[PDB]
C-alpha cells in the first residue's frame, strides 16, 4: 500500500418514470396557421411545414 | 416541360434480375466519352477503356475530359442520363470506398479495386461490365495520386529489402475510415507504360531544370528588385549538409553550350510539364452539401 | 410536335397552380395546411443545415459569417465548425487588442478545444480547413442549427432583409485605390515562417481582379516578405519541406459600392468589421501558390 | 591566414545554421545577431579583416549567451 | 468546521483541481467527448456563476 | 397500366398529406409538454417552499 488513498466517485444512470401535474388553463399557447417551404433535391423535392 | 435526358439502349437483352440491378445505380454518375442523344450500351461507362498494358494514368487523362452523367430512370427498354449543370445540386450515389463527410470536396478517380474480392461484380452482359469511377474526397485523391508516383519511381528497384518493404507501406494507405490497399502498378517485374512516361515527366523536370536555370539565375541576381534570387543562388546547391572545406561556392552551370541546343533543352523541359499536367492539377467535380445517413447518398452542388 | 408547340412561351410555375394544389383540386380534400401558397418557392439560393454547438454561437447570431469545417484527428469529434471570428485568435494579423478582446469571448471548453485543435498538428493550417459558406437564421438554442448557404445571396425568408457578410476589420484589406464597379472576394491564408512554428496570418482580399495569374502576380507584391522567408526558411533547415506561402481562395464576389465598415454588437462588446452588404456567395477553392 | 581563413569562413555559416534550428527566448531580439552573422565577409584591404571577425564575435559569443538561458 | 477534509482536493490549484476543473484541463490537450463524473464539483468557475 | 400510376402518385401526395398533419398535431402536442416539463419544478422544491 502506497502511502495515499482513493476516493473514487461515479455516476450512475436510472431510466424512468415521471408524472407532470400541471392546473388548468396555466399557460396559453398562441399559435398560427402553418405554411409550406419548398425545398429541392432533385431526386425528392422535400417539403417543410 | 420535360427535364433534357441522354436516352441509353442495350443491344443485348436484359433480365429481369438484371433490370432490378440498374434500380440500384439510379442515383450514380455514369461518365460517357461524349454528349449525344442516343448511346449504345457499348460506348455506355468507362469499360471501353479498358486496356491490358495502358494502365492508371491512361484512365485518368481520358476521364478527365468524358461528359460526366447520373442515371435518371430506368426505363426497362431504355435509361435516361441527366448531364448535370454547374451551380445545381444533384444527388449521387457513393461508390467510392470513403464515408464524406457533409462539406467534402469530392472528385472523380479511376476505380482502383485491390486484389483479394469484395463487393465488386454487379452487371456482367455480354462479355461486357459496367465499370464505374470512384467518387472520392479531394484530399484522398491528392493522396492516391502519390502513392503511385512513388510506386513507380521504385518500380526499378525491387531488388532491395528497404525498397520492398516501403513499397508495402505505400500500398496500404491508412484513411480516417475502413483501409482500402491501392494495387501496385508494377507487373511482371516491369513497369507498364503510362507511368513509365510519367515518371520520366517528373524526372525530366527534376534533372532538365538543374543544369539550366543558373544560366539564367545568375543573370537575373544582377538586378535585385526581388531580393531574394541571391538566396536562390545558394539554394540550387542542392547540398543537405553545411558545405565542406572544399569546391562549392557557386552552383555548376553549363560550359559552352552550342548556341541553338540550348533552346531544345529550353523547350524540352516545358514538354514534359505537358505530360505532368493531367497528374498536377485534380479537379472538384462535386461539393457535397448533406449526407444520407448511412452516408449512402450525398447531394453534392455541382463543379465544373 | 405542332407548329404552335414551339410558338408557344415558356410557362413560369406561378402560373401554374402549386402541385399540392393541382392534387388538392383534383380530389377536393382540404387539410389545415395552408398549401395555397408556398413558401421559399423562389430561392437561387442553395443552403445546408449544420449542428453547431452552443460554444461557438458568440458572434455568429448575427446573421452573415463564415462557417468553415476543421478536420482534427480524433475520430469522435471528427470535425467542428469554426467561424471566421474563432480563427482569428490564431491569426498573427489581427490587434493584439482585438485577439485579446475576442478571446474573452470563446470562454467555453467547445472553442478553447479549436485553439487546442489548432496547436495540435504539424501539418499547415489551409489542409484542414473547407469553407461552408455563411450564416443565416440561428436557430438560437441549448444547440444552434445554423442554416449556411452554399451559393447565391444571403437574405431573409420572404427576403425582407438582406444579410450582410461581415469581415473583421483587421482582416480586411484592399490592394488597389480606385475601386471597380464590381469586385470580388477572396479569402488568404499566408504563412510567414518562423523557428518554432509557421504562425498563419488571415486576410480576406476584396479586388476587381478575376484572373488567377494577376491575381497572384498583385499578391506576391505585398507578401514578397513572407515569401522570402519561406525561400529562407527552405535553406536554412535541410530535409524540411515546408510548403506554399500563402493560399487563395475564391469566396464570392461584392458590388464594391456596398463596402462600408460596422460593428457587431454582442455580450455589450462593440467589434468593428467592415461590412460586403450584398454579397452573394459562389465557393471557390484553395490554390496553393508560392 | 587563407587557410585558416576559409575554415572560419565556412564555420561562421554553420553557427547561424545552429542558431536558427535551436528555440529561443526572444525571436526577433536574435534575429539582429544571425542577421549581422549574415553579413560577415572579407573586405578587399586585408585591414578589414581583424574587424569584421570582431563583429563577427560580438554577433556570436553573446547569442550563445541567450542559448543557455544565461544573463 | 474543520477547515479541509482533504487538502490535496479541496484547494485552489490542487492537484485534482488542475486535473478535473475544466478551466484548468483546458490548459492541458485533452478529449472534451470524454465524460468525467467529477468534473462538475470542481468546474468551480460556472459555479461560482 | 398507366392510369395505375396516375392513381398511385395521387394517392401517396394524400398518403403523406394526411401524415403530416397528423404527425404536426402530435408535435403540437409534443411541444407543448415540453414547455411543461421545463416550467414544472421538482416536486421536493415546491413542497420545501
Amino acid at each position: 500500500h502506497p502511502g495515499f488513498a482513493l476516493t473514487a466517485v461515479r455516476t450512475d444512470t436510472f431510466e424512468v418514470d415521471m408524472l407532470l401535474y400541471s392546473g388548468k388553463s396555466c399557460t396559453s399557447v398562441i399559435i398560427n396557421n402553418p405554411i409550406v417551404t419548398k425545398e429541392e433535391r432533385d431526386i425528392s423535392t422535400t417539403y417543410h411545414v | 416541360a420535360m427535364e433534357a435526358n441522354i436516352f441509353c439502349t442495350f443491344d443485348h437483352k436484359l433480365s429481369i434480375a438484371d433490370v432490378g440491378k440498374l434500380t440500384k445505380l439510379v442515383a450514380a454518375v455514369v461518365p460517357i466519352p461524349q454528349r449525344l442523344h442516343l448511346i449504345k450500351h457499348y460506348q455506355l461507362g468507362l469499360h471501353q477503356f479498358v486496356d491490358h498494358t495502358r494502365g492508371y494514368v491512361r484512365l485518368r487523362g481520358l476521364l478527365r475530359n468524358m461528359t460526366l452523367t447520373l442515371m435518371r430512370r430506368v426505363e426497362g427498354n431504355q435509361i435516361l442520363l441527366h448531364v448535370p449543370t454547374h451551380g445545381l445540386l444533384y444527388t449521387v450515389l457513393n461508390t467510392g470506398p470513403v464515408t464524406w463527410e457533409k462539406g467534402d470536396a469530392l472528385c472523380v478517380l479511376p476505380p482502383l479495386f485491390h486484389g483479394p474480392l469484395a463487393r465488386e461484380n454487379l452487371l456482367t452482359l455480354g462479355q461486357w461490365e459496367l465499370v464505374l469511377p470512384w467518387i472520392v474526397p479531394m484530399p484522398l485523391a491528392l493522396e492516391i495520386n502519390q502513392r503511385l508516383l512513388i510506386m513507380g519511381l521504385f518500380s526499378l528497384d525491387r531488388s532491395y529489402e528497404e525498397v520492398k518493404a516501403a513499397v508495402q507501406q505505400l500500398q496500404t494507405i491508412t484513411f480516417r475510415d475502413a483501409t482500402f490497399t491501392i494495387p501496385d502498378p508494377v507487373i511482371d517485374q516491369h513497369l507498364l507504360i503510362d507511368m513509365k512516361t510519367a515518371c520520366l515527366s517528373m524526372s525530366m523536370v527534376a534533372n532538365l531544370a538543374s543544369e539550366l536555370t543558373m544560366t539564367y539565375v545568375r543573370k537575373l541576381a544582377l538586378e535585385d528588385s526581388s531580393m531574394l534570387l541571391v538566396k536562390c543562388q545558394e539554394l540550387l546547391m542542392r547540398l543537405d549538409r553545411e558545405r565542406s572545406v572544399g569546391e562549392p561556392r557557386t552552383p555548376a552551370r553549363p560550359q559552352h553550350v552550342s548556341p541553338d541546343d540550348e533552346i531544345a533543352r529550353l523547350s524540352a523541359l516545358f514538354v514534359m510539364l505537358r505530360q505532368l499536367d493531367d497528374l498536377i492539377r485534380e479537379q472538384v467535380v462535386f461539393t457535397v452539401c448533406d449526407v444520407s445517413p448511412d452516408n449512402k447518398s450525398a447531394t453534392c452542388i455541382f463543379k465544373g | 410536335m405542332d407548329a404552335r408547340a414551339v410558338a408557344k412561351r415558356p410557362r413560369d410555375p406561378a402560373d401554374e397552380d402549386n402541385e399540392l394544389v393541382t392534387a388538392l383540386k383534383a380530389k377536393r380534400e382540404v387539410n389545415t395546411i395552408s398549401v395555397r401558397y408556398l413558401y421559399h418557392a423562389d430561392h437561387q439560393a442553395l443552403t445546408a443545415r449544420f449542428f453547431v454547438p452552443e460554444g461557438l454561437v458568440e458572434f455568429e447570431a448575427q446573421p452573415g459569417a463564415l462557417l468553415i469545417r476543421m478536420e482534427t484527428g480524433c475520430d469522435s469529434p471528427r470535425h467542428l465548425y469554426i467561424s471566421l471570428y474563432l480563427l482569428g485568435i490564431r491569426a498573427s494579423n489581427v490587434s493584439a487588442s482585438t485577439r485579446c478582446l475576442l478571446e474573452s469571448v470563446y470562454t467555453a471548453s467547445a472553442a478553447r478545444a479549436a485553439l487546442q485543435w489548432l496547436d495540435l498538428g504539424p501539418h499547415l493550417l489551409h489542409r484542414r480547413l473547407e469553407t461552408l459558406g455563411c450564416v443565416k437564421t440561428v436557430s438560437l438554442g441549448i444547440t444552434s442549427l445554423l442554416t449556411c448557404v452554399m451559393r447565391g445571396y444571403l437574405y431573409n425568408t420572404l427576403k425582407t432583409e438582406v444579410f450582410a457578410l461581415m469581415i473583421p476589420k483587421d482582416m480586411y484589406l484592399t490592394w488597389e485605390e480606385t475601386r471597380g464597379r464590381l469586385q470580388y472576394v477572396y479569402l488568404i491564408i499566408v504563412y510567414d515562417y518562423d523557428g518554432p512554428e509557421t504562425r498563419p496570418g488571415i486576410y480576406v482580399l476584396t479586388s476587381s481582379i478575376a484572373h488567377w495569374q494577376t491575381l497572384v502576380d498583385v499578391a506576391r507584391g505585398k507578401f514578397a516578405r513572407e515569401r522570402c522567408s519561406f525561400v529562407n526558411r527552405r535553406i536554412t533547415r535541410p530535409r524540411q519541406i515546408p510548403l506554399c506561402t500563402g493560399v487563395i481562395q475564391k469566396l464570392g464576389w461584392c458590388l464594391a459600392d456596398d463596402i462600408h465598415t460596422s460593428f457587431l454588437v454582442h455580450k455589450e462588446l462593440k467589434l468593428s468589421v467592415v461590412r460586403l452588404d450584398n454579397f452573394s456567395v459562389e465557393l471557390g477553392d484553395f490554390r496553393e501558390f508560392v | 591566414l587563407s587557410s585558416v581563413l576559409e575554415e572560419f569562413e565556412v564555420r561562421c555559416v554553420a553557427v547561424a545554421r545552429r542558431g536558427y534550428t535551436y528555440p529561443f527566448g526572444d525571436r526577433g531580439k536574435a534575429r539582429d545577431h544571425l542577421a549581422v552573422l549574415d553579413r560577415t565577409e572579407f573586405d578587399t584591404d586585408v585591414r578589414h579583416d581583424a574587424e569584421i571577425v570582431e563583429r563577427a564575435l560580438v554577433s556570436a559569443v553573446i547569442l550563445a549567451k541567450m542559448s543557455v538561458r544565461e544573463t | 468546521f474543520a477547515a479541509t477534509h482533504n487538502p490535496w482536493a479541496s484547494q485552489a490549484g490542487c492537484l485534482s483541481d488542475v486535473l478535473y476543473n475544466t478551466r484548468h484541463r483546458e490548459r492541458l490537450g485533452y478529449n472534451s467527448k470524454f465524460y468525467s463524473p467529477c468534473a462538475q464539483y470542481f468546474n468551480t468557475e460556472e459555479i461560482i456563476a | 397500366l398507366d392510369k395505375i400510376l396516375n392513381v398511385e402518385a395521387m394517392h401517396t401526395v394524400l398518403r403523406a398529406l394526411k401524415n403530416t398533419a397528423d404527425a404536426m398535431e402530435r408535435g403540437l402536442i409534443h411541444s407543448f409538454l415540453q414547455t411543461l416539463l421545463r416550467k414544472a419544478p421538482p416536486y421536493f422544491v415546491v413542497q420545501t417552499l
